């Protein structure tokens, strides 16, 4: 899922 | 992947006027939306995410309403900073933004001036026979051009170029090029450019015959 | 925040290049970083993104296998390797910022921009260009006007510079985007309208420059 938060 | 869809194309406002751009989802994507606004030259800039939430400083006249499907961004009362392309972009399943709506400045219906340009002889002694029909100050935006080589109508060999609305006059001027090799342009007599626009009552054909 | 790419220019197809983005002003390990690319005919494409991390990746599918994204979180930066490129990857590439605040139901936007590097992927060789008169006529008046222009066509790569009797003459000009034939060759035209009047007593030359080639052109435009 490329819509995960990818941030921290 | 999921197609946002932007309509209308163009939008003419008066500064002060309210202005409403839509966009569509191919699929629901809940809350979960962005508009962008971009200028000439530069990069875009983010306006609204969520679907209703702005971003820090953008104005107060700049809202986004919508769930799902149906998506609206108004811009309550426009003011001279606001003349420019505003994409909107999805982020449920994937990345992908909408084709972009300009907004440009709303002035007087102009009929375009309608030119035409047979090839140059210097040309034609190279193989190649560029055939250009020229669209002046016109306004609104859009206008449809179509090529005509002994009444029969041409397609997929010509390309258009446009200019960005003048400063002063507020219009668009429009080019339109035929490209031929020599001998197919040789082989045909009658070379007409037909336009069609708001401005005109009925479609405005300029024509000229080779050799003339 | 301050985001800025470069590594751009112009490559041959089935190459290589690897483009650079420099990042400022916030926190760079706590953010994922993407990349989005715009053309003058299919708007704007995302391209991929980077966890903030490197942990995970996420390519379009127009260039999964081909692109590879990279980030150093002690550097600052973030990288992307494009090969086996094909002419349809040409865009002005920028680099992005995942979300505006820190969220993990808002997320997937882009709250900082770079100013974007261009990416032109052809074969084609640099070339000067070449001006034909555009020249007025009965077919070019309408009225006390008169439309006359230069054709700068088949050449690369962009830009070229077009002038009217070396700047003397603005009032009427207008100089078209360039346009992308199908030769791989770029085209424009610049025209202006003048009163018809003067059409017999008055020069108008188009100044056309293509620097890339160290081509001058003057081309005297006079009617038919």
């Amino acid at each position: 899922n490329p819509n995960a938060n990818p941030n921290a | 992947q999921i197609v946002m869809t932007q309509s209308p194309a163009t939008v003419s406002v008066s500064p002060g006027e309210r202005a409403t751009l839509s966009c569509r989802a191919s699929r629901s994507v809940t809350s979960k939306l962005a508009w962008y606004q971009q200028k000439p030259g530069q990069a875009p800039r983010l306006l609204i995410y969520g679907a209703s939430t702005r971003a820090t400083g953008i104005p107060a006249r700049f809202s986004g309403s919508g769930s799902g499907t149906e998506f609206t961004l108004t811009i309550s009362s426009l003011q001279s900073e606001d003349f420019a392309v505003y994409f909107c972009q999805q982020y449920n399943n994937g990345f992908t933004f909408g084709p972009g709506t300009k907004v440009d400045f709303k002035r007087t219906v102009a009929a375009p001036s309608v030119f035409i340009f047979p090839p140059s002889d210097e040309q034609l002694k190279s193989g190649t026979a560029s055939v250009v029909c020229l669209l002046n100050n016109f306004y609104p935006r859009e206008a449809k051009v179509q090529w005509k080589v002994d009444n029969a109508l041409q397609s997929g060999n010509s390309q258009e170029s446009v200019t960005e609305q003048d400063s002063k006059d507020s219009t668009y001027s429009l080019s339109s090029t035929l490209t031929l090799s020599k001998a197919d342009y040789e082989k045909h007599k009658v070379y007409a450019c037909e336009v069609t626009h708001q401005g005109l009552s009925s479609p405005v054909t300029k024509s000229f015959n080779r050799g003339e | 925040v301050q985001l800025v790419e470069s590594g751009g220019g112009v490559v041959q197809p089935g190459r290589s290049l690897r483009l650079s983005c420099a990042a400022s002003g916030f926190t760079f390990r706590n953010f994922g970083m993407h990349w989005v690319r715009q053309t003058p005919g299919k708007g704007l494409e995302w391209v991929a993104v980077i966890w903030h991390d490197g942990s995970n990746k996420f390519y379009a599918d127009s260039v999964e296998g081909r692109f590879t994204i990279s980030r150093d979180n002690s550097k600052n930066m973030i990288y992307l390797q494009m090969n086996s490129l094909r002419v349809e990857d040409t865009a002005i590439y920028y680099c992005a910022r995942d979300s505006l605040f820190y969220d993990h139901d808002n997320s997937g936007y882009y709250g900082y921009w770079g100013q974007g590097t261009l990416v032109t992927v052809s074969s084609a060789s640099t070339k000067g260009p070449s001006v034909f008169p555009l020249a007025p006529s009965s077919k070019s008046t309408s009225g006390g006007t008169a439309a006359l222009g230069c054709l700068v066509k088949d050449y690369f790569p962009e830009p070229v510079t077009v002038s009217w009797n070396s700047g003397a003459l603005t009032s009427g000009v207008h100089t078209f985007p360039a346009v992308l034939q199908s030769s791989g060759l770029y085209s424009l035209s610049s025209v202006v309208t003048v009163p018809s009047s003067s059409l017999g007593t008055q020069t108008y030359i188009c100044n056309v420059n293509h620097k890339p080639s160290n081509t001058k052109v003057d081309k005297k435009v006079e009617p038919k």
